[PDB]
RNA sequence: UUGACCUCAAAUCAGGUAGGAGUACCCGCUGAACUUAAGCAUAUCAAUAAGCGGAGGAAAAGAAACCAACCGGGAUUGC
RNA sequence: AUAUUGGCGAGAGACCGAUAGCGAACAAGUACAGUGAUGGAAAGAUGAAAAGAACUUUGAAAAGAGAGUGAAAAAGUACGUGAAAUUGUUGAAAGGGAAGGGCAUUUGAUCAGACA
RNA sequence: GUCGAAUUUGGGUAUAGGGGCGAAAGACUAAUCGAACCAUCUAGUAGCUGGUUCCUGCCGAAGUUUCCCUCAGGAUAGCAG
RNA sequence: CGUGGAGGUCAGUGACGAAGCCUAGACCGUAAGGUCGGGUCGAACGGCCUCUAGUGCAGAUCUUGGUGGUAGUAGCAAAUAUUCAAAUGAGAACUUUGAAGACUGAAGUGGGGAAAGGUUCCACGUCAACAGCAGUUGGACGUGGGUUAGUCGAUCCUAAGAGAUGGGGAAGCUCCGUUUCAAAGGCCUGAUGCAGGCCACCAUCGAAAGGGAAUCCGGUUAAGAUUCCGGAACCUGGAUAUGGAUUCUUCACGGUAACGUAACUGAAUGUGGAGACGUCGGCGCGAGCCCUGGGAGGAGUUAUCUUUUCUUCUUAAC
RNA sequence: GCUUGUGACGGCCCGUGAAAAUCCACAGGAAGGAAUAGUUUUCAUGCCAGGUCGUACUGAUAACCGCAGCAGGUCUCCAAG
RNA sequence: AAACUUUCAACAACGGAUCUCUUGGUUCUCGCAUCGAUGAAGAACGCAGCGAAAUGCGAUACGUAAUGUGAAUUGCAGAAUUCCGUGAAUCAUCGAAUCUUUGAACGCACAUUGCGCCCCUUGGUAUUCCAGGGGGCAUGCCUGUUUGAGCGUCAUUU
């Protein structure tokens, strides 16, 4: 409901990072990334506040 | 049910977000945090905890100032600038 | 063995006294020039019930001797003291229920 | 409607709208966007037309 | 293109102030286009320009105050040399070499004498 | 009445300095038990682990209130 | 002169060779568990080079079939080699309450040698 | 069973391990309680149980003696190489 | 006999194919093992004389990984329940719409919140994985969009409680003490230090359910609204002027009184009142709801009956 | 009638049922005040200003915790015939 | 006789053994002496034309200045980009800066982006109320300065 800013800010950095790889990353040279490893989802890994 | 039906009551965070180290170790009712001991002056550490130590000591951070101090020492701690 | 009840009382965690509804510490007036030479009146304004005392309290107001204002004292109301009784305190006071000497 | 530094209040904002855009600000209500930006709804005095003040700053 | 550094050192200060406002007006326009456009790389050169103005501005006012305090005790700290806090304490060469009267006399009396042997 | 002395204070006074970090090595405080004893309490593990304080490029130690009993030796450290 | 499982900078080894070697050779003190102190992984190798399979064709697609690239698709981003358990199909054989073994020959299959 | 009170309950706040808390069951103290949990001392000790990785050749045992807080173990002589 | 590595040798084998793997093919040894052919393969490797060790596995309820039989098996049976047609789509028992049968029955399967979550909300795109059948649907995937306040909360105040400070203990990490054996600080006036009078409470944190300054209705969005749009308010803090009132009895009259009012100087210093309060019982009364007559409109039933059944008829803060 | 507010009372207690920040009043009589005009921001009207953080939705037989779209656990307001 | 079951083979599965690699680990030795109030270690939150991370940086934000080299950067897009040149570049180098919110963290707090105070300046008609902008107030202690306190105490006024 009515949340601390500190929380509503970390919430934002959260949402901001929930995204698939930028597909252009794959094309780079000597690029070893494939998918987004660290991807989270609300119902699976809760953030611990 | 010392089990599940009485885990259904866990809504109240024992700690919140520590300011100094960010660890969600900051004990509400105790107003101190269980990792670095903020607000204590020194930062909390022990020798049985070498894995904790290794986790938090210098070099897990940005080393913002300290990084270049080996360079700066290399040069004799120079002032002014190079000419051409 | 464990620590018995009667030892556990003494660092006073859940044992300390239930202090909330309490009218404040009952006391006489301080021992001053007015009581140890002359006498000094007061009025019992209010007698009122203390929580966790069986003994009613008398709220008795005096006149500050050294500045202009009223000062309230919390008196343990002896049987018969009533609302609006004058109360006299000091070496030279008289002998009547409720005066102090 | 403008994205606006979090570090600005309704004051420094209405100050920067008058200056940079030459317009008169009826009222400002700011909120903060789920991604950590501050959006501003800046209402112009009826003396101005926002549609017209808009494509003068060049977006449409 | 844009904003060489050596080129803003010869200019004076009031116009660097008014040249910046141009970069700022500029930058603020580019930002209104970059949301009309897929690509807007020019926007880099201008914002990195704004940095080079502000470099020289502050570079200037700084070497300004450095002279108007020069040659005296007590000039503000950030113009003092950084060295290290352990070098910043560090008995000075003057109060290092300082010798006692009685010792100065002995040095002079008998300092170390270069000699040698011959087999 | 005025001028000192002494002690004790107050300034966002003038300039300074201490705090945390790291800790392999170092100077101190504090301080076990597992263990060995085929049991176990002195003892051992050990003047060790854990805890606390404080340094440096090394620390510390050091020009003898030393060692010796010799025809004497001669600050300290280390092998 | 002595000390040095820390810091910075260097040369090396009859050391380890991705279940080894520091827990981490990888976005590793990561992901993740936990109220918390703490705990704490898995995971390297297409090829010289993407030349990463145009184009046709069946399919709603995924794909399949052709074609094509390449020294190699018995290298197709499930990619070097590709073992074993275990599994599909083809071939062969045998089997009246297990299977397997030893000696010996018949039969089927299959082979070396020798001679000239 | 109780259900208008020694009632139910939210949130805040106090007590921390030989300690707390207990209308008392050794109950409760984060699925942990006749002493929580975390790490380190710590590869704790074991006369006890389990295992202990190639081949062949020759030799080839003992369960008895004496002492032992010894009786599932040692020392000791005897057998064996 | 075999393995990893080292010194020496064979100017040893190799991209014209090293090493490894596969092979009821061939050979040597009692054996540990060694050799060969064929297949697969790609970049190194072996004999001999010595050196060295993290050197040989079937087991340790062994460690890590990998895989079977069980086995298309146990199972996918609480919470009354589904049906017909069409639309869409490659595909419909399961998605949409239409019709039907039902349920939760206002102590809800409705309408909102507190803790907690943290984008789930909403749109479009979408079906590899997930939704222990299905999936064209989703709380899934992908790209976006979205949360507007002087008045709603927070901020302020205090509660149990927590906790700086002169201090007192403790080798120390730190323990103790919040009035605490203290030289503790302000505030209003003026005549900017000055003249003054004071008042001297010595921190602070601790309530999104306690206290408390103040907003209502209508409309609006895909998603926000007591926040936005329209009108209509109130408060708090600053500024000042015009009217009004008051005075030649200077700081208002009237009313016996209780009281009146459009107003109708006020420094401290004091005092008083709201802040400010249990619980239950019955009685009164208000507000919303319930029921219901007349009538003005819409809806249903009408073989038969019913001046009938249903429903609109409203009024915010100020 | 139902709900909810509220009043005036009554029962109850060895239980008698918070505190602070605020707002007002009163006592009070410092001081300042008219007649050629003076006092009056608690009567009316009129001007400027009100920042900052939160505000979506769920609130549960799928949005929380129970390893999960778990027959469990988890505070409350509204309530028709 | 099939089916089925077993056993061997080839192809195909399943799985990741072997072998060969090796920007890593390990140990040995050699040399060096540098964190912090001049805000350190660490923390949160940000920065890119197009990034979720690693690495890097701080509202001048994969970076600014300065010096060296001498033409690249590259995944695409992009450059009055400018190549016999104060000049490409994610280059090296680093001597000058920036350096958000913090943190021993210092005005007071901090489950709050919560609440003061003082100085300069600007704007609202303003010493005073509101706002914008720059600049400031922690503690212990030493040296010194200025102002003070006490019949602690010494002189000196008539
Ligand atoms: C190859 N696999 C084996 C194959 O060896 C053979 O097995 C025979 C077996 O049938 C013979 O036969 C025997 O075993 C069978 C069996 C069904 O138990 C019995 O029914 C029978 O009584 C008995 N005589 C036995 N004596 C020797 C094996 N080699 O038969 C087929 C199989 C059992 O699958
Ligand atoms: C020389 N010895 C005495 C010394 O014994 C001590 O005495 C204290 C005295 O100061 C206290 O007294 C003081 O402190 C107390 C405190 C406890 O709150 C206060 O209540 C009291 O009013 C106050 N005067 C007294 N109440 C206790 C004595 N032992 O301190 C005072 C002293 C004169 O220095
Ligand atoms: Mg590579
Ligand atoms: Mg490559
Ligand atoms: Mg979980
Ligand atoms: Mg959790
Ligand atoms: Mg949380
Ligand atoms: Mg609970
Ligand atoms: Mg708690
Ligand atoms: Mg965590
Ligand atoms: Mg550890
Ligand atoms: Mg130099
Ligand atoms: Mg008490
Ligand atoms: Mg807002
Ligand atoms: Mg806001
Ligand atoms: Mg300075
Ligand atoms: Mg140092
Ligand atoms: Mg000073
Ligand atoms: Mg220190
Ligand atoms: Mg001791
Ligand atoms: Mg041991
Ligand atoms: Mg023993
Ligand atoms: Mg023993
Ligand atoms: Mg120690
Ligand atoms: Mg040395
Ligand atoms: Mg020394
Ligand atoms: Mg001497
Ligand atoms: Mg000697
Ligand atoms: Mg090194
Ligand atoms: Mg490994
Ligand atoms: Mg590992
Ligand atoms: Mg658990
Ligand atoms: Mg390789
Ligand atoms: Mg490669
Ligand atoms: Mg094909
Ligand atoms: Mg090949
Ligand atoms: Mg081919
Ligand atoms: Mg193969
Ligand atoms: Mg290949
Ligand atoms: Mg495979
Ligand atoms: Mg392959
Ligand atoms: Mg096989
Ligand atoms: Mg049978
Ligand atoms: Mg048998
Ligand atoms: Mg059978
Ligand atoms: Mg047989
Ligand atoms: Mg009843
Ligand atoms: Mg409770
Ligand atoms: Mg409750
Ligand atoms: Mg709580
Ligand atoms: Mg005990
Ligand atoms: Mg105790
Ligand atoms: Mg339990
Ligand atoms: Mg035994
Ligand atoms: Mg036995
Ligand atoms: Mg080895
Ligand atoms: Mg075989
Ligand atoms: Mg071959
Ligand atoms: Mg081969
Ligand atoms: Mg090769
Ligand atoms: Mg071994
Ligand atoms: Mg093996
Ligand atoms: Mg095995
Ligand atoms: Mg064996
Ligand atoms: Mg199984
Ligand atoms: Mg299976
Ligand atoms: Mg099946
Ligand atoms: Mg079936
Ligand atoms: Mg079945
Ligand atoms: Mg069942
Ligand atoms: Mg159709
Ligand atoms: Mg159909
Ligand atoms: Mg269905
Ligand atoms: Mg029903
Ligand atoms: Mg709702
Ligand atoms: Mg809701
Ligand atoms: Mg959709
Ligand atoms: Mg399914
Ligand atoms: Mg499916
Ligand atoms: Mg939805
Ligand atoms: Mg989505
Ligand atoms: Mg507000
Ligand atoms: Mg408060
Ligand atoms: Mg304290
Ligand atoms: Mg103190
Ligand atoms: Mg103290
Ligand atoms: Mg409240
Ligand atoms: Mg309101
Ligand atoms: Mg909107
Ligand atoms: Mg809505
Ligand atoms: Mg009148
Ligand atoms: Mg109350
Ligand atoms: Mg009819
Ligand atoms: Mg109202
Ligand atoms: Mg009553
Ligand atoms: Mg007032
Ligand atoms: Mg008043
Ligand atoms: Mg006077
Ligand atoms: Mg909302
Ligand atoms: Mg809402
Ligand atoms: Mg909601
Ligand atoms: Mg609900
Ligand atoms: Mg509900
Ligand atoms: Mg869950
Ligand atoms: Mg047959
Ligand atoms: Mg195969
Ligand atoms: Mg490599
Ligand atoms: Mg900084
Ligand atoms: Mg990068
Ligand atoms: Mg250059
Ligand atoms: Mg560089
Ligand atoms: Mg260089
Ligand atoms: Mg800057
Ligand atoms: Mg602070
Ligand atoms: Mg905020
Ligand atoms: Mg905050
Ligand atoms: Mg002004
Ligand atoms: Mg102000
Ligand atoms: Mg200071
Ligand atoms: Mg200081
Ligand atoms: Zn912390």
């Amino acid at each position: 409901a009515q949340k601390s800013f500190r929380i509503k800010q970390k919430m934002a950095k959260a949402k901001k990072q929930n995204r698939p790889l930028p597909q252009w990353i794959r094309l780079r040279t000597n690029n070893t990334i494939r998918y987004n490893a660290k991807r989270r989802n609300w119902r699976r890994t809760k953030m611990n506040i | 049910g010392k089990g599940t039906p009485s885990f259904g009551k866990r809504h109240n965070k024992s700690h919140t977000l520590c300011n100094r180290c960010g660890r969600r170790s900051f004990h509400v009712q105790k107003k101190t945090c269980s990792s670095c001991g903020y607000p204590a002056a020194k930062t909390r550490s022990y020798n049985w905890g070498a894995k904790a130590k290794r986790r938090h000591t210098t070099g897990t951070g940005r080393m913002r100032y300290l990084k270049h101090v080996s360079r700066r020492f290399k040069n004799g701690f120079q002032t002014g600038s190079a000419s051409k | 063995g464990r620590v018995i009840r009667n030892q556990r009382k003494g660092a006073g965690s859940i044992f300390t006294s239930h202090t909330r509804l309490r009218q404040g510490a009952a006391k006489l007036r301080t021992l001053d020039y007015a009581e140890r030479h002359g006498y000094i009146r007061g009025i019992v304004k209010q007698i009122v019930h203390d929580s966790g005392r069986g003994a009613p309290l008398a709220k008795v107001v005096f006149r500050d001797p050294y500045k202009y204002r009223l000062r309230e004292e919390i008196f343990i109301a002896n049987e018969g003291v009533h609302t609006g009784q004058f109360i006299y305190a000091g070496k030279k006071a008289s002998l009547n229920v409720g005066n102090v000497l | 409607v403008f994205q606006v530094s979090m570090k600005a209040n309704k004051y420094q904002i209405k100050k920067a709208v008058k200056e940079l855009y030459e317009v008169d600000v009826l009222k400002v209500n700011t909120l903060v966007r789920p991604n950590g930006t501050k959006k501003a709804y800046v209402r112009l005095t009826a003396d101005y037309d926002a549609l017209d003040i808009a494509n003068r700053i060049g977006y449409i | 293109a844009g904003v060489k550094a050596y080129e803003l050192r010869t200019k004076s200060k009031e116009q660097l102030a008014s040249q910046l406002v141009d970069l700022k007006k500029e930058l603020a326009e580019l930002k209104v286009q970059k949301l009309s456009r897929p690509s807007l790389p020019k926007i880099k050169t201008v914002r990195k320009s704004i940095a080079c103005v502000l470099t020289v501005i502050n570079e200037q006012q700084r070497e300004a105050v450095r002279q108007l305090y020069k040659g005296k005790k007590y000039q503000p700290k950030d113009l003092r040399a950084k060295k290290t806090r352990a070098l910043r304490r560090a008995l000075t060469k003057f109060e290092a070499s300082q010798v006692t009267e009685k010792q100065r006399k002995k040095q002079i009396a008998f300092p170390q004498r270069k000699y040698a042997i011959k087999a």
